[PDB]
């Protein structure tokens, strides 16, 4: 089993250049390659490139203008570069070993004119080895196995995952945050807004309220700045009690208040 | 791009499910799809490459198969582990170039359905007198954990400056989800109603406000 750990900062100012490193052991790092997948927080998996046993690197094209990949063979490190880094590039980083192998084989491609009389399916990955390129020749008027294209087929699946490495970019320095009321125009909350560079610690009537109460995970904005909610519930339909927030920033040493009403 | 797939999937123990992952000619077409579990606090998972060859370690329950342009992963009989996020992926007309598809998170029944409580927050009087606007739109008391959110200005879809936390099992085990919308004072009084659409399993919850009568 193959070990695979990012290391690298976890803050990178905006305009700078992201820069992190994997450190790969085990024996079958030798057969596969070693490549970066990242993810954004609620996104998709994106790939951003790998690199071989052999120094041969490929990146994902939409980014390749950014990435740069570089191994060291004593170390068995492999290092990964993304320049100009905005607040988009905000994301999880894995490091993973993933196979990689073109290979040519049997298939019967859709606009061919002659894959009404092939047997070998649309899928350029079909599993019959061929050699050559292109139309075999042996198409004629009636269905035939000797009708098919010599076509590429690239296989590509990730080995082994990373845990990974969360990377925040952002300018801001340590920001306390601003704390406002959430009321329905016509459950309440506080908004806890534009704030740098986490935890804050949220209270309700200084204690006398925990239960009913949801304070939600921060959301990292595109001011480069952390903003989350905390939501009460009220049972009973009790009307007419108060209801104050408390909210304390460590990183800037700050205890606020504020009351919601209609 | 990105591989199309399903938003949310689920189903009782025992039952059978599948996840489509639709793609075009030079990806899914080219006959090499992988599958990968997600499960948070842990490292992602191999479960499927090659259309239908299975990692080492996947249970048989996991399988895959693939027509045309669409991929298609199924688990015959669920356990309370195969909860997760699921992801697509191939290879895009070359072997060092990849996509991956847009993930579906599944759930293992547990509790019934219930729809989203949707409260959408004004901004505050004193966030107005900075000059700021920020829309909170909270969600809560929903089952299945997976909503979509589609903010709307005057019927019109907004995307920028939105960001909207992934869903968090409450205290009564129901999950609950937030999304912002950042606007400035006078984007926020030159529009006249602005709108938090809550998608949860097919069904859409709306809640407006307006800027004008909002006082």
């Amino acid at each position: 089993q193959v070990q695979l750990r990012e290391s690298g900062p976890s803050l990178v100012k905006p305009s700078q250049t992201l820069s992190l490193t994997c450190t790969a052991s085990g024996f079958s790092l030798s057969d596969k390659a070693v490549g970066w997948v990242r993810q954004a927080p609620g996104k998709a998996l994106e790939w951003l490139g790998s690199i071989d046993t052999g120094g041969n690197a490929g990146y994902n094209p939409g980014l390749k203008s950014r990435l740069s990949i570089t191994q060291d063979n004593s170390k068995s490190q492999v290092s990964l570069s993304v320049s100009t880094v905005t607040t988009e590039d905000s994301a999880t980083y894995y490091c993973t070993t993933v196979h990689q192998k073109t290979t040519k084989q049997k298939s019967c491609p859709e606009g061919w004119s002659f894959a009404d009389r092939c047997y070998y399916g649309s899928g350029s990955c079909s599993g019959y080895d061929c050699y050559g390129d292109g139309d075999s020749g042996g198409c004629g008027a009636y269905s035939s196995y000797h009708c098919y294209t010599c076509t590429y087929c690239y296989e590509w699946y990730v080995d082994a995952w990373g845990q990974g490495l969360l990377v925040t970019v952002s300018s801001a320095s340590t920001t306390a945050p601003k704390v406002y009321p959430l009321s329905s125009c016509c459950t309440l909350g506080c908004l806890v807004s534009s704030y740098m560079p986490e935890p804050v610690t949220v209270t309700w009537n200084s204690g006398a309220l925990k239960s009913g109460v949801h304070t939600f995970p921060a959301v990292l904005q595109s001011s480069g700045l952390y903003s989350l909610s905390s939501m009460v519930t009220v049972p009973g339909s009790t009307s007419g009690q108060t209801f104050t927030c408390n909210v304390a920033h460590p990183a800037s040493s700050t205890k606020v208040d504020k009351a919601v009403e209609p | 791009a990105v591989l199309n797939q399903p938003s949310s999937v689920s189903g009782s123990l025992g039952q059978r499910v599948s996840i489509t992952c639709s793609g075009s000619s030079s990806n899914v077409g080219n006959g090499y799809v992988s599958w990968y579990q997600l499960i948070p606090g842990s490292a992602p998972r191999t479960l499927i490459y090659g259309d239908t060859s299975r990692a080492s370690g996947v249970p048989d329950r996991f399988s895959g198969s693939r027509s045309g342009n669409t991929a298609t992963l199924t688990i015959s009989s669920l356990q309370a582990e195969d909860e997760a996020d699921y992801f697509c992926a191939s290879a895009e007309d070359s072997s060092s170039n990849a996509v991956f598809g847009s993930g579906t998170t599944l759930t293992v029944l547990g509790q019934p359905k219930s729809p989203p409580s949707v409260t959408l927050f004004p901004p505050s009087t004193e966030e107005l007198n900075g000059n700021k606007a920020t829309l909170v739109c909270l969600i809560s008391d929903f089952y299945p954990g997976s909503v979509t959110v589609v903010w709307k200005a005057d019927g019109s879809t907004i995307t920028r400056n939105v960001e909207t936390t992934r869903a968090s099992k409450q205290s009564n085990s129901k999950y609950a989800a937030s999304s912002y919308l950042s606007l400035t004072s006078s984007d926020w009084k030159s529009k006249g109603s602005y709108s938090c659409e809550v998608t949860h399993e097919g069904s859409t919850v709306t809640k407006t406000v307006k800027p004008s009568e909002c006082s």
